[PDB]
């Protein structure tokens, strides 16, 4: 044939990550699009270096409800910075329900098709997202003959052929029906990696002051009470240990969330604390004067 | 002597188990590190927003039956290092 | 647009200083944080 | 250690579970269910329950 | 020592990798020349040896004037030929093989046809074996994409060896003879490379000619798939023969920018000047991974690195801690096996503990 | 104009977009990318929400000379103000790598677009200090401590930076490095005691040599400077007073409790080893009675 | 069989190593994945007859064990 039909893996830069959500979590409840803004190479490969928002509305995703004048608008600035990069795809937030297409959004997804062969889309649900990374997927049309004709799985071939998905139940709804998902992948170089980061000038203060005196009398008095509760208990667990069965244990002596692995815990954290403690105070008296 | 010289190559072996044995402690440290990151992830959920219930029974001891006030009735699974003791009485309970 | 609806709702019960149990008047009941715009005085134990 | 807590924040993630009750067998193998505080769905058993 | 076991001799010859050595041992059997011995030492040789050491030693031997039956073996000519003949008589198919494959799966779906093509392969290796080709005739022509390429691909390595047949296999399937699509002209150039993988001056020849009327246009892609193809199939029939004709065509393919064609010519460079320690090898391919943002080309310049930097050791330090060092995920990937490759068949403490 | 500014929070979209534009542009060599900041301001918290590129030159033999389009910031303007409603011009952003005098004059003409003071915000493109990279200014007017020339000059306004849940959680999984923004165990903590010192170690340095250059070099007097560092000396503790002897008896303490948090951990571990000893007795008894078991079973089959 | 290291002579192969590093990797194409076949050294012994570089079919001798399989 004339064609691969093979969707890309899509690397989504740190530049065009936080852009996306702000917008769609600040902007939600309330469906919002905008273009993504990228560079083309391989066929495998397809870069998501920046992105821009484009303007609300309630009547959700439409062709009939964007704002083209504005996209002209922006690509004049663009020129005249230099900055000029080819459209890639569009992005959009679904407004409290996870990653999958309606009808409408298909409407929408099919005229990027058209633009450029190949285009993805890049569904943010910021409000089942928590790990800035979790529902997110990206999402490209299937064609009718592919369905048909077999030509549908040329797209798990050339690839790592894995799929993760973060909704189970609503990607593979759309796996069959109107769009294969592929996953996604994240990148920077490493002068973004830095910048990302970021170096604080308060962790060098916050190193070199002892906190007051009165809340570490407060904080050894009570640690060291509060052990004798559970010191005691210690005993009764152990009393017998030769009896069979973990669960058995905890069930005679009532040695539920153990009182070994408490007790311990309270000792290993008290401890690393007051050993920084002495520390920080040492350094800073021999320190400064 | 022939034993001896066999040895020469087994000590370099030996030498690759030194090798484990260092091995051991730099896996150890990136373990330790993650334990506490994994349960950091645990304390977000523990945390706001919540949605309260009222707790009805355990109904095994680590998945329990709640109602909400969301109109609803769940199943749900509890998050374990908190107290099993104070689930018996049906008492209000917050469902992330 | 941008700046979107809110629901009006009433503590509950005072838990924490910065963090507050509250009845909606959409029915249900929220354990909420609360934003450092707002005051913690004019927060007390009834007020919507 | 590590893979305990994985599994335990793995469970919340989840969307929740819900409690009905079998009222009927169909011929189907699918099982007439009312949902306790909702309607009553009728589904396909479960692959590891008959 | 005029009296002594020569087994042992090929030992030190095998292993120092000295064409020197090895023309040291034929000039004392050239004074007490008994065809049995002479013959024997060759063969074992050969087997045991790499390609490039024979190639340098039978020039030696035009020049000093040698037996033209010493000439036969030591071009490792007539050793390819038993192994066929054995493999003929031997060979046994399996049922289990062709039943799951015909009845639960499908070459419709492409990850589950190139696995089966994958088996195929490996499994009637020897002589040509139609049995799995025949009956499952609908099964490798419902192909599409790359799968297309793995099937014809499959030919070669099931018909391995054989100097007197190994052309006609592809015959009908290269490119100026079919043109039914751009994955079976590409991949039986591919599969042409694995029956004459080791030995093929002669498969080489053929191979140059498509890789410089190609250079300059992958703007094409039937183009694409031919030439990766012919650019894996040339690294593997002339590898560690040594050929700067190579070396240089295909940097033409890769600063072109071709697609999937640039991944072939990094490796199709690395094979045939591999474990030369060619300074100007290691220096380009570093450049040009760093240089090149297509995410194929670098991995493939990145393995292709590894290459050279076979059997080093010590000199391959400098390479380890540059691709290690890199943010670049291809670059560390392919940073290891230069640890692989320096240290590869005797055990070693400081590479077991880096990696 | 604006007389409430204390703190400038930023975001790391804003950082890394500043950093992109200086690459985008191809502005390098100590040539300048000069872009408005957008975002909240007219507060004691300044928050920069987002930042674009504005055209800019400059000529480095006549900083009296530079390009800036008076076309392109209304345009832009109007299509921020649509996208969040948070945008507006609240400064201008500098390249660095320092703060050149040139600054100034750019800053004049800034003031007339911006509905604030505007805010001169360095971001460094290259990494810099202990601390941020990042450093914010605003424009005031004072008096000098010549007690003569009224100069507009630059007020350093400190920075910790901040973002929005919404975009923070992408940057904590998306870091993939123990971070200077989170932490792990003792051992991190061990870490930063040393980097905190180091930072000082260095800062102290430049002090001094401030004031050696001031009595060489014979750069203008600054009070501000001398003042601030006046209080230091009074501030400064000292040694053999009664309250070095009351840190004493709290490092006692501290450390005790420390002892018998560790006698704690002896136990602790006296007790792993006995659930090893009696697993030790159980397993090997249990291991050597099937082979016993197993003898008899083959014996059967032996016999007929 | 694949064979690491010969025991013809007892000494390293060097194609035999590259073969297997090639067929390890397929991760981001599957259709690279042949490579199999310099890494397959034949296992039989094959005569000479005299130097007619011809095979002679004998019997030699093999002390033990009879197969019940190798079909």
């Amino acid at each position: 044939t004339g064609r691969d039909d093979t969707k890309e893996t899509v690397y989504i830069s740190s530049i065009a990550l936080l852009k996306m959500l702000k917008h769609g979590r600040a902007g939600v409840p309330m469906e919002v699009m905008g273009l993504m803004l990228g560079e083309f190479v391989d066929d495998y490969t397809v870069n998501v270096v920046d992105v821009f928002a484009m303007p609300q509305s309630g009547t959700g995703v439409s062709v009939e409800a964007v704002d083209d004048v504005f996209q002209a608008k922006m690509m004049d600035m663009l020129k005249q910075t230099g900055r000029d990069q080819m459209v890639v795809g569009w992005y959009h937030s679904h407004p409290g329900f996870g990653c999958w297409l309606s009808s409408v959004d298909v409407n929408t997804q099919k005229s990027f098709e058209q633009l450029n062969s190949r285009a993805v889309a890049v569904v943010v649900d910021p409000i089942q997202s928590v790990k800035g990374k979790v529902v997110i997927d990206a999402f490209r049309l299937i064609d009718t003959g592919a369905l048909i004709n077999n030509l549908e799985p040329r797209q798990t071939t050339s690839n790592t052929g894995l799929l993760n998905k973060a909704n189970i139940q609503a990607l593979i709804h759309g796996l069959n029906r109107h769009y294969y998902s592929l996953n996604i992948d994240y990148h920077k170089t490493a002068k973004e990696t830095k910048m990302l980061m970021n170096l604080h000038k308060e962790q060098w203060q916050s190193g070199l002051k002892m906190y007051d005196y009165e809340e570490k009398e407060e904080s050894n008095l009570a640690a060291t009470k509060s052990m004798v509760k559970i010191a005691e208990q210690y005993s009764k667990r152990i009393e017998e240990e030769k009896e069979l069965t973990e669960e058995e244990l905890k069930t005679r002596y009532v040695g539920r969330q153990d009182p070994k692995k408490h007790l311990s815990e309270t000792a290993d954290e008290t401890l690393e604390n007051n050993i920084v403690s002495v520390l920080t105070a040492g350094v800073n008296s021999v320190a400064i004067k | 002597s022939d034993i001896y010289f066999k040895l020469k190559k087994l000590e370099k072996e030996y030498e690759l188990l030194t090798l484990q044995e260092d091995y051991i402690k730099d896996e150890q440290r990136h373990l330790k590190r993650e334990l506490k990151r994994a349960q950091e992830e645990v304390k977000r959920i523990q945390s706001v927003p919540l949605v309260i219930g009222q707790f009805l029974e355990p109904i095994d001891q680590n998945t329990g039956i709640v109602s909400s006030t969301t109109g609803m009735s769940y199943v749900v699974r509890i998050l374990s290092t908190l107290d099993r003791e104070l689930l018996k009485p049906s008492m209000s309970v917050a469902l992330h | 647009l941008q700046s979107i609806g809110q629901l009006i709702g009433e503590v509950m019960k005072e838990l924490s200083e910065e963090k507050y149990i509250v009845k909606a008047s959409s029915g249900p009941r929220y354990i909420v944080g609360v934003r450092n715009s707002v005051d913690r005085s004019k927060l007390k134990k009834g007020v919507r | 250690k590590v893979r305990f807590i994985k599994d335990e924040l793995r469970l919340l993630q989840e969307p929740g579970s819900y409690v009905g009750e079998v009222i009927k067998i169909v011929s189907d193998k699918k099982v007439l269910v009312k949902v306790q505080p909702e309607g009553k769905y009728i589904v396909d058993v479960a692959k590891d329950i008959n | 020592m005029p009296n002594c076991d020569y087994l042992t001799l090929n030992k030190v010859v095998v292993n120092l990798n000295d064409a020197g050595l090895a023309l040291q041992l034929f000039k004392k059997l050239k004074e007490e020349n008994d065809e049995g011995l002479s013959a024997q030492i060759a063969f074992d040789l050969v087997s045991s040896a790499s390609q490039q050491l024979l190639e340098i030693l039978v020039t030696e031997l035009t020049a000093q004037g040698y037996d033209p039956a010493l000439l036969n073996i030591l071009s490792g000519l007539p050793t390819c030929d038993y192994y066929n003949t054995f493999l003929l008589n031997n060979k046994n198919i399996d049922i289990g093989l062709l039943n799951k494959s015909k009845s639960s799966l499908d070459g419709k779906f492409s990850l589950f046809h190139t696995a089966v093509s994958v088996a195929n392969g490996f499994m009637h290796a020897g002589t040509t074996d139609n049995s799995f080709i025949k009956a499952n005739l609908p099964w490798l022509g419902k192909a599409q994409n790359w799968a297309k390429f793995t099937a014809t691909a499959s030919l070669g390595v099931i018909h391995k060896g054989n100097l007197l047949e190994g052309k006609k296999v592809m015959a009908p399937y290269l490119p100026g003879s079919r043109a039914s699509s751009r994955f079976i002209k590409g991949g039986s150039l591919y599969g042409l490379g694995l029956i004459y993988a080791g030995f093929g001056r002669d498969t080489t020849d053929y191979l140059k000619n498509i890789i410089v009327e190609n250079s300059g246009t992958s703007g094409d892609e039937d183009v694409d798939v031919l030439l990766h193809g012919a650019s894996l199939g040339i690294g593997l029939a002339a590898m560690g023969s040594a050929n700067i004709e190579v070396y240089e065509a295909l940097k033409e393919v890769l600063y072109n920018d071709s697609a999937t064609s640039g991944e072939a010519a990094a490796l199709g460079m690395g094979l045939c000047m591999l474990g030369t320690g060619k300074p100007e090898a290691i220096h380009d391919m570093f450049t040009y991974s760093q240089e090149t943002q297509h995410g194929n080309i670098t991995r493939g310049l990145a393995v292709g690195l590894a290459l050279i930097n076979y059997g080093r050791q010590e000199l391959a330090d400098d390479l380890i801690t540059k691709m290690l060092a890199s943010d670049e995920s291809l670059l560390r990937y392919g940073g290891a096996f230069t640890i692989a490759l320096a240290y590869a068949g005797t055990g070693n403490n400081s590479a077991v503990k880096r990696l | 104009m604006s007389l409430q500014h204390e703190k400038v929070t930023i975001a790391p979209l804003v950082l890394l977009s500043a950093l992109d534009h200086y690459e985008r542009t191809q502005t390098k060599e100590n040539k300048r990318c000069v872009g408005v900041i957008l975002g909240d301001a007219n507060s004691s918290t300044i928050r920069v929400t987002n930042s674009f590129a504005l055209p800019f030159e400059e000529d480095e033999k006549n900083s009296d000379v530079w390009f800036l389009d008076h076309n392109y910031i209304e345009n832009m303007n109007e299509m921020c103000k649509k996208i969040n409603a948070k945008e507006k011009l609240i400064g201008w952003y500098h390249s660095g790598p320092k703060l050149r005098a040139s600054d100034l004059k750019i800053n004049e003409l800034f003031k007339k677009y911006t509905q604030n003071n505007p805010l001169l915000l360095i971001v460094d493109v290259k990494q810099q200090g202990v601390g941020l990279p990042t450093d914010a200014y605003v424009a005031i007017e004072q008096v000098k401590d010549d007690g003569t020339s009224t100069e507009k000059t630059f007020l350093h306004l400190p920075c910790t930076i901040e973002a929005e849940e919404a975009e923070e959680i992408g940057v904590e999984h998306l870091l993939r490095d123990v971070r200077d923004q989170a932490a792990g165990g003792l051992s991190i903590r061990l870490t930063n005691q040393l980097k905190s010192l180091k930072g000082l170690q260095s800062k102290l340095k430049d002090v001094v040599e401030y004031l050696d250059k001031v009595i060489n070099k014979e750069l203008p007097i600054n009070h501000t400077i001398l003042g601030k560092l006046q209080d230091v000396f009074n501030l400064l503790p000292n040694l053999g007073t009664p309250d070095d002897d009351e840190i004493d008896v709290e490092n006692h303490d501290r450390i005790n409790i420390s002892n018998n948090l560790q006698k704690a951990l002896t136990v602790k571990t006296n007790d792993e080893l006995m659930v090893i000893y009696i697993s030790n007795l159980v397993r090997s008894i249990i291991a050597f009675d099937d082979l016993i078991e197993n003898k008899i079973q083959n014996k059967k089959i032996q016999e007929q | 069989t694949i064979q690491l290291e010969n025991a013809d002579t007892g000494t390293l192969d060097t194609k035999s190593v590259v073969g297997l590093v090639m067929f390890s990797q397929f991760w981001y194409w599957f259709p690279l994945a042949h490579f199999l076949s310099l890494s397959f050294t034949p296992t039989t012994v094959i005569g000479i007859r005299g130097s007619d570089q011809a095979i002679p079919k004998f019997q030699m001798n093999c002390y033990a064990k009879e197969d019940a399989f190798s079909y």
